[PDB]
């Protein structure tokens, strides 16, 4: 799952 | 270390140049040098630290995933395993470096909720990356959980539900639940409650803060759509 | 070096894994180790060597261009210049490494036209990258020109005008003329004659070779469109 | 000017 970028 | 002779301000300036040049290994080394000057980091400096190491480990994790997938397909000579182990060890080394900076001594000097939550969220992230490759695994997972949980407790006490740091913490703790802890229902509940409580607080925000919060809220919703 | 204990075949295998993982610094170190085993490189191995170092220096050159542009804008403290010099020195080091591999001893052992042209084209490329940052500059430029020219002489004698290596050599020698030697008319003439002579020889090719040649021909045409 | 990729 995508996490918080930056 | 090797940045010990460079001024704090010059390290920060060069970290910003390194980001513009997409030289994230340099950026991380500069920010490591800046942290090791012993002074607390400003908000902007915390973001530089996070951007730098996030990009370094991001490349390592993506490489590790490629090599592990090949290694797994191969099981259905030693080179694939060896090279996967090489990347994994370098990845663990960067995680150990970041966790060492947080423990020496960013976290203990962070008294303001925003900086303390920021660093504890980072601690959870980097234990989570260690957990992704671990096969002490249970202890690593609980270290990530404990760091995220302390950050959650502070953020819910001290920061509005639309605060980007609090939103980003909740997003990543929910990913931890889904991807690491085998708790998809906890991940979904956390992301839903986080989204709904931020929605109800948007009316208090300026146009610029509205944009910052709703951007992260959309990522929460994206994951909920993937999960349901 | 540090790859001295690893089998040649394992180095090649790990170079291919590194490419799949987009770990080009690793890929280059593996291929350096493979070259330093002392055996000649196959066609596929030459391509791996080229892909690896091309990607490493490509990142360095793009970083250098970003920092030089900032440095120039700043001229209309020392950190910008210092960091530009840091990147420039690491870039020159990789160029020196590749040129050292070609001189010790890839070129002198390359007797077949295709391998010899391949390495001489690489020699011209990496002197060209050194010329991009040079301010010995004339000698560096003439080293690039001499390497390209020897490769051109062999390719025109020994290889069909549609051969991808010959086409790629001509494309990059024409870029050298336009960007380094201040000879835009020579660049245009070379690219036009190269394109036209390959066009007339396409009828001899299989479908697969046709695709390889026309891909590079389109890049020649792209540059001619930019230049005219 | 773009050079030959790869
Ligand atoms: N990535 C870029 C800015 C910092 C970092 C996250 C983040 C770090 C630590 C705790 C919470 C979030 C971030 C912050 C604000 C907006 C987007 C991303
Ligand atoms: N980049 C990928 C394959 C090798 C390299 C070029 C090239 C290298 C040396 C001499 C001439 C060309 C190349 C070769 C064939 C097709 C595309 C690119
Ligand atoms: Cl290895
Ligand atoms: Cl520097
Ligand atoms: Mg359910
Ligand atoms: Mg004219
Ligand atoms: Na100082
Ligand atoms: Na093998
Ligand atoms: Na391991
Ligand atoms: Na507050
Ligand atoms: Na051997
Ligand atoms: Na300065
Ligand atoms: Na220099
Ligand atoms: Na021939």
């Amino acid at each position: 799952t995508p996490s918080l970028p930056x | 270390g090797a940045m010990g002779s460079m001024e704090r301000a010059s390290l920060i300036q060069k970290a910003k140049l390194a980001e513009q040049a997409e030289r994230y290994e340099d950026m991380a080394a500069f920010m490591k040098g800046a942290v090791e000057k012993g002074e607390e980091l400003s908000c902007e400096e915390r973001n530089l630290l996070s951007v730098a190491y996030k990009n370094v480990v991001g490349g390592q994790r993506a490489a590790w995933r490629v090599l592990s997938s090949i290694e797994q397909k191969s099981n259905e000579g030693p080179e694939v395993r060896e090279y996967r182990e090489k990347v994994e060890t370098e990845l663990q080394g960067v995680c150990d470096t970041v966790l060492g900076l947080l423990d020496s001594h960013l976290i203990k000097e962070a008294g303001d909720a925003e900086s303390r939550v920021f660093y504890l969220k980072m601690k959870g992230d980097y234990y989570r990356y260690l957990a992704e490759v671990a096969t002490d695994k249970k202890r690593i997972i609980d270290s990530a959980r404990s760091a995220y949980q302390e950050a959650m407790d502070i953020s819910k006490k001290e920061m509005p539900p639309t605060n980007p740091i609090r939103l980003g913490l909740a997003l990543n703790f929910s990913v931890f639940h889904y991807e690491i802890a085998n708790s998809p229902e906890e991940a979904i509940s956390l992301a839903k409650t986080t989204f709904d409580e931020a929605m109800a607080d948007l009316h208090t925000l300026s146009e610029d803060s509205y944009k910052d919060s709703t951007l992260i809220m959309q990522l929460l919703r994206d994951n909920l759509t993937l999960w349901t």
